[PDB]
RNA sequence: AAAAAUAACAACAAGAGG
RNA sequence: AAAAAUAACAACAAGAGG
């Protein structure tokens, strides 16, 4: 796979992410943790996002694997 | 309860519709205000008693050259005022606007140049559309309510035409035309009467003279009742009766819950 | 799955008012009462069911703590 | 499937009118005749085959419980 | 025929007004939706059966700190939905917005911060004002009708205050406060439900607690029913009673020509 | 998959004018010639392959079964 | 998959110019040459790989047959 | 099965600047830097990931075919 | 004085539609029936009297004299 | 002069008039009496409308001038 | 001539409350104490002189008739 | 003629600070220092000339007697 | 006086004027002829402007008196 | 008639940059060329005519002599 | 096509800029309005026919003590109006405001007392700016879109000076005056033409009379084109040249994308 | 708290929420 | 074709017609 090590390395180094949904809307925060169907996103409140609604994950800084 | 019926048939000549059976139909429809666009007859040719529907007051504003415009309005109740002209040159001279002022609402009738006669007609249509957007910007600060019974010759959306991909280049579905009707209906707040009670597809107001373009219902929707926002909740019915027609255009019959007064 | 069940069940137990955003941008505000593998019931004033394939995100109105 | 099925079954065998909101916003109000793992058949003037990957929410007119 | 009454009294604490006989008056006014702002009570305080009017549902929205805002809503028939909070921070945190979605209309209950204590409240008021304008820019695209029964704490015109020359500096009649209501009512197209029927003067909705200012009637007007443009022809009887007041404010009873439905 | 099979088979073998309302709001009206999983075929002047993961509803225009 | 593989294979052997309609409504015109369980290759001035999860209908320009 | 991964590896090797199209109808240019079975990555200025469930189409900018 | 009555009588005789602007911006519009030293009267549908001390201008619809 | 016969003919027949002032305000009533300078009309209380503030006087029934 | 001096002098000597409406819509409550054929004087706190060429109407709150 | 002449002379003698209101609503504080049949001189930080036909009311601040 | 010789000089050599009304509306044109009570303006149709609506008369090209 | 014209003469001889407020509240600066019994003229860039029955107030920006 | 060039110059004396060659630059730059602050001359001094530029109109307002103030304005066509001064004695006695008045826009040259001859002139500057803010409180309601060519002698924010740590106490960078001009030209919504094209500093308009300041470059950006927010989005070009400078200040050349007309 | 449904935008680097 | 009426904007160089 690729999403699991990439989101692990996006989590542990506290990379701020901008997440774009299939409706076109933008979410921002750190990743808390993730699972086969969900991503939990931290900002003003602990938020849940469903993987089946995310189009893209855009980091703030360059991250590497 | 209180009801009101308003008809906005484009006639392409009140004489041709009269010999094809317009008045014998409009007497038997029981409407309060009948609006007619492209009368194509001078005001001396209308007070001839061939055109008087019984029990209806007739008010007409012709064009200067009596073949290019001319717009009539029958009304059951006698209005408080009957005015003509929008103030700019392409309506005051070609006779493309008449208005009957009543108690709280005022019903006006409106014609636009089609832009299918030539390129200069499309320039005239663009001038009329721009300064009529200026007039609707001027009317936003006023306190009456308006029912513009227009034959705008602009199809608003893809639902309003059959085979919309073939029609992008033809006038009636150009991008400034659809942008104009997305400015008036979307941004200026004015409501469309036929869209408030029915959003089905194949409802059209105009057919070209090919019989092939009539059996396959290759239509366009050009007839509208533009409404101020204080009337978008009073519309009960809005239908375009396809078959009993007296021109290229279809009649547009709308039932409102308003009690029209004097 | 693993983070899925712990979150929704804790919003269920403590009566936290949620705002489920569906994939159109419709905000259904309410209160998670129960959920299976596929649907979530919420109770604002009439108890409705919500399919998870039509959900984009769940945002609470106050924080929640997960083990 | 533990909570998918008894809710629609209580909507089914009691013949109470329901309101299905689809994924683009279309509401479809009528009755539920039967359902599958993938399909609901709605009842109005004619029956409908609602695929349940387009359904979003289900609002009953009067409330039910399992 | 059809009728609907909505009352929007401000209570200055529902506990201090329930001792003064608020609920026994609201039971006898025959209202369909009763709007209450500045409740100053928690979520379990309105669960106690002192406030449960029979034949009504009671929904409330409390603050984090229960002394600052809190807004409640009684209803005759059950809403389709009841949501809270405008989405930004100076609205939901303090319990200042509660919205009841019915069939075609939805009745919301809004409470602005007064801005009469100090600059910490006045800057807070201005940020609520412009973020509320920003929210109202987003509701110009939807197909619902709204009745925002607000205690906006801003008087609109020179008719809504007594001795306006002495009130240009006091908070409640400032120039960036009057321009906000001149923008909500003028440019956004919303209507004032008391101005649509009666433009008599001296209709005041608020008084300071001194006795001289309440028998010489030098009071202001803070409570409005902000209406979408689709409802400006439905108001029959908007009335501000002066004598049976249960706080510094007066009730605002508006009778409409609508049928409330689920 | 236990009660969509006789429904589409009944709409096919009686040859009624149906309308498939898609997910994005488009209706396609015509008549069903064959039904399978993942795929329905809508027959008209042209015969097209509609996928089943883009269909909201299927309706016949006159009451059948 | 009892019919989409013969339908697309008959549609590529006869070299039919076809219109793919996407589920947001983007008419792609081209000529389908190779197709998977998942993807369909569309030849034009370029050679695109379209996914089947974003296709609503596949419309040919002339009537085709089945063996 | 077998015609998606060779095409996608083929545009992976020669480092072609592709345009990904999402099912909301928007475009995203860039060089593909890695991929696997459920997400296609896209190296622009930043290194982002793009789900396949929400990729509408994959188009190259110059005609290269698959071996 | 010497210019007002031939102008109003020219507008009255040929039944020329005039647009009387008032001093507040209200465009009355109709035909002139008669006039005197102080009051004109115009008809659109009902005949009304209009005092001359509220008339800003008088605008005919077609050029005369 | 049609000023004074028009107002007398509205007065004898007792026609309900509507008087539009110079600021858009209308005042509906019946002309009781008038001078060369003022006009007394009654709807609820008797009221002395000055003529220098009248723009128009429209009658509700159509009238005839002698 | 003969129809405003009985009206104004009758509202003097019976001391009715009047409301004088100006030609910009302003309403002035008081009582008519004195008048020539050019001005009206009225009183509630301080005796003001309202000019007659900016009075649009004179409306008494109690009905009156002239002798 | 018979009632505004004493009422304005009794405000230019006692120099009462008057508040003279125009016909469009504009308020003008000052002191009346002269008046003929047509104009009124209003003295303040500058001394200006107000025509009588633009004046609606003339109020004083403290009450005066004719 | 000074009014009537001014307007006579304005109407002889046909100055394009802008007449500003008391409510603010400006009206441009050439002064055809006038009298004691009205001023008859003309650019595209002769309109009878009453003097008691006229606040100012503004000539564009500065004239001698 | 007995007090206006010496005031306008004293404003005429000395070039006092006077200001004229109209009855709708429009402010016209300038100097007084000449006047008659109905009209004041205004000296600025282009010489204006202004009727007295639209003039509200004449105010000099210079403290000048009273008649 | 579109070109509206106005250039604001602080000559610090017409007699002083007459020796360097001001007029041979003004004729060549092709500007539609040339605004001048600190003309420092009487009116009959500018009646001397050596001073007028070719093809333009000259207007000027004098001081009483003539070397202290006085402003001027050059315009290609004669305007509708030339109004002088605001109406209060710390702007008319010393003559620091002159406004030519065209259609849809008006150009006003604005000058302030310096504050560089003691604390009393700094208090004079605060008093003049106080009455100027009270003036904009009356001007915030018109529709004449205003362009104020003004020498305010105060830089707005941090990057409009160099070495501000010592310059906190010099006249021009006072912390109450900075915060108060942030309060004024904030909420009132006015703008400048400089910030619409460049959000970085390093562009200046005042220097002391010492080459010690010139090879070290401590700067002061003073000259503004105050723009009411209808012309916020219509700055065509704006440039500050510190090479052919005609005094202690530098010119300010601003193109606006309209057509100035009468 | 949602258009009983646009026979269909060769494609809005994306509307912290239509 | 017009707010049964703003106890009153020390004053919109002026809305081809509020």
């Amino acid at each position: 796979s690729l999403q699991d090590p990439y989101l692990n390395t996006l989590r542990k180094e506290r990379v701020p992410v901008s997440i774009y949904l299939v409706n076109g809307i933008k979410l921002q925060g750190q990743i808390e943790s993730f699972d086969q169907f969900v991503i939990l996103l931290k900002n003003t409140v602990s938020q849940m996002v469903y993987k089946h609604a995310i189009s893209t994950v855009v980091p703030s800084r360059p991250v590497r694997l | 309860g209180p009801a009101m019926r308003i008809i906005s048939v484009n006639v392409n000549g009140i004489q041709a519709a009269a010999e094809r059976g317009l008045l014998s139909w409009l007497q038997a429809q029981n409407a309060d205000v009948i609006c007619l666009q492209d009368t194509r007859a001078s005001a001396f040719d209308l007070d001839d008693p061939s055109f008087q529907l019984d029990g209806y007051f007739l008010y007409a504003c012709d064009a200067e050259l009596p073949e290019q415009g001319g717009v009539a309005l029958y009304s059951r109740l006698q209005p408080k005022a009957v005015i003509s002209g929008l103030g700019f040159e392409t309506a005051d001279r070609y006779g493309r606007y008449l208005q009957a002022d009543f108690d709280k609402v005022s019903i006006a009738t409106l014609l636009l140049p089609s832009g299918q006669s030539g390129d200069e007609s499309l320039n005239q249509k663009f001038k009329f559309m721009d300064d009529f957007t200026h007039y609707l910007s001027k009317q936003r600060r006023k306190r009456r309510e308006y029912i513009y019974c227009g034959s705008l010759y602009v199809a608003h959306q893809k639902m309003d035409v059959k085979n919309w991909r073939e029609c992008q280049q033809m006038p009636g579905f150009l991008a400034p035309e659809r942008a104009w009707l997305d400015e008036v209906f979307g941004n200026l707040g004015y409501a469309d009467a036929l869209r408030e009670v029915s959003r089905e597809g194949d409802q059209f107001s105009w057919w070209p003279d090919s019989e092939q373009a009539e059996m396959l219902n290759l239509g366009w929707r050009f007839d509208y009742q533009v409404l101020t926002p204080g009337l978008r909740r009073f519309v009960r019915n809005a239908k375009l009766p396809r078959q009993p027609r007296f021109s290229q255009h279809a009649p547009l019959i709308v039932d409102y819950d308003w009690q029209l007064s004097i």
